């Protein structure tokens, strides 16, 4: 790792994000507002994705 | 800290017939009456 080196030798910080779905009650969720839950209505539900 | 316990009788390991036990839930999915393989 030297600054005098050209393209192809510079250090690159790599972060790999991994996750499993549909196997356990999730806790991490994206930013989305929660609306009121109606009971007897044909609606488009979205529970944890 | 370690203490080597002595004065222990040496016996051969015994065995028994494990009956129909050890069944666990493979997943957290609720199932009412489906015979899931
Ligand atoms: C309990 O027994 C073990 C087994 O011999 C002892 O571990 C030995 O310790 C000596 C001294 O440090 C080593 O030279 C041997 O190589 C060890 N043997 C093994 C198999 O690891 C242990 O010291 C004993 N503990 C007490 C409190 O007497």
């Amino acid at each position: 790792f030297q600054p005098t080196n050209g393209v192809g030798y510079q250090p690159y910080r790599v972060v790999v994000l991994s996750f499993e779905l549909l196997h356990a009650p999730a806790t991490v969720c994206g930013p989305k507002k929660s609306t009121n839950l109606v009971k007897n209505k044909c609606v488009n539900f979205n529970f944890n994705g | 800290q370690c203490v080597n316990l002595t004065t222990r009788t040496q016996l051969p390991p015994a065995y028994t017939n494990s009956f129909t036990r050890g069944v666990y839930y493979p997943d957290k999915v609720f199932r009412s009456s489906v015979l899931h393989s």
